[PDB]
């Protein structure tokens, strides 16, 4: 569920319809797995601006 | 801010500074876009002329990014109450774009709920500013970092001279002399959960800086989400919720 470890999600995690569904900031995609979330562009939101 | 570290290249990327008439900083921000900062709404009253400067890490020079942008349009919450500090939040809009880079990109706004159950219930948050330094840290305008832990509001509310209403929340350490201090107000104030940063306060008022028994305390960004969402749509003056 949520709460155990997030749903393993990166960002935000929901139940809903008896799944949990998992959701990214603005600028990232859910991945494929369904839990983690890509950038979109270089420079995502919460990410340190590490190298360039 | 009081004995803290400083900020390393990238570290702390989402830092506006607010400057005034004379080039000089009086509050800070939080870059949420590329035309919206976010301050604390006192600060409007701090300076008669300001603009926002990004990717600075260093008051008294520049090395480069250092970009200042002017302001169009600023939204201050209408409920602010000078005496309370209460609905003490503002969102600037600025009238050029920010052009994200190295040690510039901005903070995430979390979702509401889920800020509610897992950043606020995290054990720290952490804080940065460009102001009042009384500690060990050679020099005066670098850009600072401290990282204080969440009071709970019974402590908080019965530690604090004045009233704690629920859109302030208290953070710091009690008797650890480490905390935002004059010049950091505005300031962002964000939870690190999975190696992303999400904001989760606005540095407010304190009792002083570093005074033992008193903490800082921080607007509840997760109690103007939605109000941060509208402004960021609107291009109006102050609106409420």
């Amino acid at each position: 569920l949520c709460s155990l470890d997030n749903g393993d999600c990166d960002q935000f995690c929901h139940e809903e319809q008896n799944s949990v569904v998992c959701s990214c900031a603005r600028g990232y995609t859910l991945a494929d797995n369904g839990k983690a979330c890509i950038p979109t562009g270089p420079y995502p939101c919460g990410k340190q601006t590490l190298e360039r | 801010i009081v004995g803290g570290q400083e900020c390393k290249d990238g570290e702390c990327p989402w830092q506006a500074l607010l400057i005034n008439e004379e080039n000089e900083g009086f509050c800070g921000g939080t870059i949420l876009s590329e035309f919206y900062i976010l301050t604390a709404a006192h600060c409007l009253y701090q300076a008669k002329r300001f603009k926002v400067r990004v990717g600075d890490r260093n008051t008294e020079q520049e090395e480069g990014g250092e970009a200042v942008h002017e302001v169009e349009v600023v939204i201050k919450h209408n409920r602010f109450t000078k005496e309370t500090y209460d609905f003490d939040i503002a969102v600037l809009r600025l009238k050029t774009p920010i052009t994200f880079r190295m040690n510039v990109a901005p903070a995430c706004l979390p979702e509401r709920d889920w800020a509610e159950s897992t950043l606020m219930t995290q054990k720290t948050g952490i804080v940065s500013g460009f102001g009042r330094t009384h500690e060990k840290g050679r020099q005066s305008t670098r850009l600072k970092m401290l990282e204080v832990p969440y009071v709970d509001r019974n402590s908080c509310k019965l530690s604090s001279s004045f009233i704690i209403t629920q859109n302030m929340f208290c953070a710091g350490y009690d008797t650890k002399q480490e905390d935002a201090c004059q010049g950091d107000s505005g300031g962002p104030h964000v939870t690190r959960f999975k190696d992303t940063y999400f904001v989760t306060g606005i540095v407010s008022w304190g009792e002083g800086c570093a005074r033992k028994g008193k903490y800082g305390i921080y607007t509840k960004v997760t109690a103007f989400l939605k109000w941060i969402d509208r402004s960021m749509k609107t291009r109006g003056l102050p609106k409420a919720k």
